[PDB]
RNA sequence: UCCCAUUAGCUUGUUGGUGAGGUAACGGCUCACAAGGCGACGAUGGGUAGGGGAACUGAGAGGUUUAUCCCCCACACUGGUACUGAGACACGGACCAGACUCCUACGGGAGGCAGCAGUGAGGAAUAUUGGUCAAUGGGCGAGAGCCUGAACCAGCCAAG
RNA sequence: UACCGUAAGAAACAGCAUCGGCUAACUCCUGCCAGCAGCGAUACGGAGGAUGCGAGCGUUAUCCGGAUUUAUUGGGUUUAAAGGGUGCGUAGGUUGUUCGGUAAGUCAGCGGUGGAGCGCUCAACGUUCAGCCUGCCGUUGAAACUGC
RNA sequence: GCAGUAAACGAUGAUUACUAGGAGUUUGCUCAAGCUUCACAGCGAAAGCGUUAAGUAAUCCACCUGGGGAG
RNA sequence: CACUAGGGUAACCGGUGACUGGGGCUAAGUCGUAACAAGGUAGCCGUACCGGAAGGUGCGGCUGGAAC
């Protein structure tokens, strides 16, 4: 009976730092004044236990505690490689 | 502390007064946590009240103001001394009178 | 333009200039007279008096003196309201009368509050 | 603030006669001046020839204008008009003309369901008494302008003189008023 | 191509403009659907499918009156460079109810009446009257 | 072409071109 | 969630890992390998703004501006350090360093008027060195009660 | 609230040749006036009348709408301002037809959150309930169209 | 080898689909490409454009926001 | 460790300066007549050279030109 924490699925766009990745997640939403459909991406820092994750990866994470300066959010499932 | 209280709300010459559950911190007419009635001097006075949330506040530990203290003695908000089961179960009628 | 052009450059929007910059968005200003002349309209062939005053804006006009008869003078204390003269190039501000130095016109028995005049 | 000036000047400008009988009307009737037209014109004369016949400035009037165009627009704001204490003073006969019923309603001589009233443009509801001063039943003035006059030719006033009270039944419609008044003119105007 | 809708739309624009009895179409199912809520609303006299070695043609029939089409304008909504999407609770009416609006909507594609009946929005295609 | 637009864009450019070569080769 | 590309690269605890210390608490917050991170979806640098609901104003799209009112933030002549406290940018508390101003009796000391009211100057322009804690709200007190330039009122001002 | 003895203590300002409601005579014939057509007088100054508004009336300063004078709703580029000298091409924008998946856009449901009276003698104004929350978030479903 | 300008003009950007007739001309064979002037609907303020649109529509790019100062 | 204070080099924001050059408006005093008609040598665009001044000439282009 706990509260929820947000989560995001995302690509993987880096790995090369050590137990941690970075992830990519991007939606098409309408313009606010011309009502036309853009495309947004952001980034975000997640937390991996292992070195498992190569480049390009549909992943979830979920919303964390400040682990390091820039790094709030932890590696939940790969959905495909 | 949190307090009962009245922020007049009104006209010169004219004094309304809103019952609001605030802190003994806030501004007389600022920030409040909840509405809970309202009272005017003027008339010979009208007073609303809600009945429930006076009783919940006033039993968690709100402290009210003397005004506020003698408007929750009319309309029967004090009876949480009646309400304490003090050795019974049933419910008294006192306010026919 | 297409959408696309519209949302990567969108619409600009200019400002209207004011026509009384001198007055620095106020109603009135205070100057002194730095000199009092005379000038010719630029199809009227008249002789109009104007004043050249310093406002204590940092700043030097031309200022009309409506009217007839102006008892002001060379370093003159004077109020400086908006409003231009048509056949006039140059002179964009009207001097108030019967306000500080400047007197109101004698003899006037119409039209008296535009001129500061008192009722007689 | 009232007008307090000449009233057969207007008279003899609006032709018709809003102020009630006088010589003037058939003797030496032409608007005033010794020198004496647009749709303006016709406009501006018929607002001002309802402004003098009610005793209303122009920020009532437009007040007025604006409160009936929230609550025909033209045939509501005539009947608002009527619905007047001065007015219903004067049509209750019990005085003479209207600025005699706004002086009487502005002094203390009037009262409105038992309550003195004095504000001479407090709107009368419909089914509400307005009567005279208990204290003020027998003035010399009081009594020869309703007693004798006796018109009550107008289908929403009840009369009962046994009481020297009075009753609205309702707003009477725009073609029962007796004013020479082209609202849609005024409403056109006013657009 | 870029708009297929706008093309049909003009295809049958130009034919009622010049004045031709029959207009034919390289066919889609998107276009099926509005030709075929263009016959049962009226604004047709009929159409006729040919599924040839191609995607397929429509024929499409128009009607006049005893020399005045039904037709009067077709205006296309809902482009490629700005997609257009409305609710139910917000869907418009055109020629203020005598004209039709053609709707896609997830329970199919309909007019603006049959949408707002079925309390469902979508794409507005286009504008026909 | 009225003609008379055309004659102030080619007056202002025989100044432009002239106030230059005033000084090109003065160093 | 404002403009400027007549502002194109920025960053070297900066990005991450291990350990330790510190904190009400996670954390390069601090201290002793890998190298990264962020940028044409505008990093960085420069200029200008306190931000919202309100209010005004447009059929709508909206827009303008925070005059009174309410919520949040920042500040108390200018900086630095803290201390006491449940809580501190400490608004009628310190220490030190800088202007500036005032008084001594030359050995020595004081103030910050961004609380309410006089006065002067600046300006086109905005008021009493007023009364009361009677009401509402605060602080202390077992209570009575004491204090309250908050607040209630009054005075002045073509004044909406 | 009540009592005497009295209309007694209380009306200005602007503009009247067109736009605009409101015209005779005297001056001047520069002095002047103006928002424009302009007059230097049915336009300047006074006198008589007139017309607005009214304890106010005008002048100046600031901001909106008409303005579509930035045009998504809702403008244009032969000659009025406006097609790059012409191509190739990066990022980006757009995507013929059809069969299935998914659920990002889209749609729907369910939750959370953020006019009528009464009193001012009337009115401004106070105050209460019917009434929007149509912004954000969570959670269930739909698959015609866009995306994958 | 620099330079990068023009009344560098059809004073008319590229692509796609559709919509009437007359008079010629070139090539490939009555048909389809191209080449220029009169001319329906329509468009336009008008001169005029009119299947080689300045008509009907869709996609992207470039540019304009009174005249001088001033390219 | 840093609040200041001190020297020095580097930026940006600003004033002033012997002297020396554009532009706008008002006058119009002077000098010619460049454009508007085939404006009396058709006009204009680019470029180069040369003149008190508008301008002239050479080379290419256009018709927003006559006239044939
Ligand atoms: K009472
Ligand atoms: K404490
Ligand atoms: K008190
Ligand atoms: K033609
Ligand atoms: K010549
Ligand atoms: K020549
Ligand atoms: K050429
Ligand atoms: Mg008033
Ligand atoms: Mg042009
Ligand atoms: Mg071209």
């Amino acid at each position: 009976e706990r509260n929820l924490r947000k989560e995001r699925v995302g690509v993987v766009s880096s790995n090369k730092m050590d137990k941690t990745i970075t992830v990519a997640v991007k939606w098409k939403e309408k313009h606010p004044i011309y009502g036309k459909f853009v495309n947004k991406t952001k980034k975000y820092h997640a937390h991996d236990e292992k070195n498992e994750c190569g480049i390009g990866d549909t992943v979830r994470i979920m919303e964390t505690r400040p682990l390091s300066r820039t790094k709030r959010w932890r590696l939940t499932e790969i959905i495909e490689r | 502390a949190t307090k009962i209280r009245l922020q007049r709300h009104g006209r010169k010459g004219y004094a309304f007064y809103k019952i609001v559950v605030a802190d003994s911190r806030a501004p007389r007419d600022g920030k409040f946590i909840e509405r809970i009635g309202s009272y005017n001097p003027n008339t010979n006075a009208t007073i609303d009240l809600n009945f429930e949330r006076a009783l919940y506040w006033i039993g968690v530990g709100a402290q009210p103001t003397d005004t506020a203290r003698n408007i929750l003695s009319r309309e029967g908000v004090l009876m949480m001394k009646h309400l304490l089961g003090g050795v019974k179960k049933g419910a008294f009628d006192q306010a026919a009178a | 333009p297409t959408i696309q052009q519209l949302v990567r450059k969108g619409r600009e929007s200019f400002a209207d200039k004011s026509k009384s910059p001198a007055l620095n968005s106020c109603p009135q200003r205070r100057g002194v007279c730095v000199r009092v002349y005379t000038t010719t309209p630029k199809p009227n062939s008249a002789m109009r008096k104007v004043a050249r005053v310093r406002l204590t804006n940092s700043k030097e006009v031309n200022a009309y003196i409506p009217g007839e008869g102006h008892n002001l003078q060379e370093h003159s204390i004077v109020l400086v309201r908006g409003g231009r003269v048509k056949d006039l190039p140059g002179v964009r501000y009207h001097i108030v009368r019967g306000t500080l130095d400047t007197a109101g016109v004698n003899g006037r028995t119409q039209r008296r509050s535009k001129y500061g005049a008192k009722r007689p | 603030a009232r007008y307090t000036g000449p009233k057969s000047k207007i008279a003899r400008k609006f032709g018709d006669p809003i102020f009630g009988a006088d010589k003037v009307l058939s003797k030496k009737n032409y608007p005033p001046g010794q020198h004496g037209t647009s749709e303006y014109g016709l406009q501006l004369r018929e607002k001002q020839k309802a402004k003098y016949t009610y005793g209303v400035l122009e920020k009532q009037f437009r007040h007025l204008f604006h409160r009936a165009q929230r609550a025909v627009t033209g045939e509501l704001l005539i009947q608002f008009l009527e619905a007047r204490l001065d007015n219903v003073v004067f049509r209750l006969g019990i005085a003479p003309t209207r600025s005699a019923a706004r002086q009487l309603v502005s002094h203390r001589h009037i009262t409105v369901d038992g309550s003195v009233v004095n504000i001479p443009s407090y709107s009368v509801k419909p089914g509400q008494v307005i009567g005279v001063r208990e204290r003020s039943k027998s003035l010399e003035v009081i009594a020869d302008a309703l007693t004798g006059f006796n018109h009550s030719k107008y289908p929403w006033m009840e009369w009962d003189q046994s009481s020297l009270s009075g009753k609205l039944l309702h707003m009477p419609d725009r073609t029962d008023i007796p004013e020479n008044i082209k609202e849609q003119l005024i409403v056109e105007l006013y657009s | 191509m870029t708009d297929p809708i706008a093309d049909y739309l003009t295809r049958l624009r130009n034919a009622i403009m010049a004045g031709h009895r029959v207009v034919s179409v390289p066919a889609s199912n998107i276009k099926k659907e509005i030709t075929k809520i263009l016959f049962d609303k009226g604004y047709i006299l009929n159409y006729k499918f040919e599924e040839n070695d191609s995607q397929g043609i429509i024929k499409v029939a128009l009607k006049y009156d005893l020399k005045v089409n039904a037709i009067k304008k077709l205006k296309r909504v809902s482009r490629p460079g700005l997609r257009k999407y409305v609710g139910y609770r917000d869907m418009p009416r055109v020629l203020n109810g005598l004209g039709i609006a053609i709707v896609s909507t997830p329970r199919g594609v309909m007019t603006d009446k049959e949408a707002r009946e079925l309390k469902v929005g979508g794409e507005v295609l286009c504008y026909v009257y | 072409p009225n003609g008379k637009k055309r004659k102030r864009h080619k007056m202002a450019t025989h100044k432009r071109k002239k106030r230059l070569k005033k000084n090109r080769h003065k160093k």
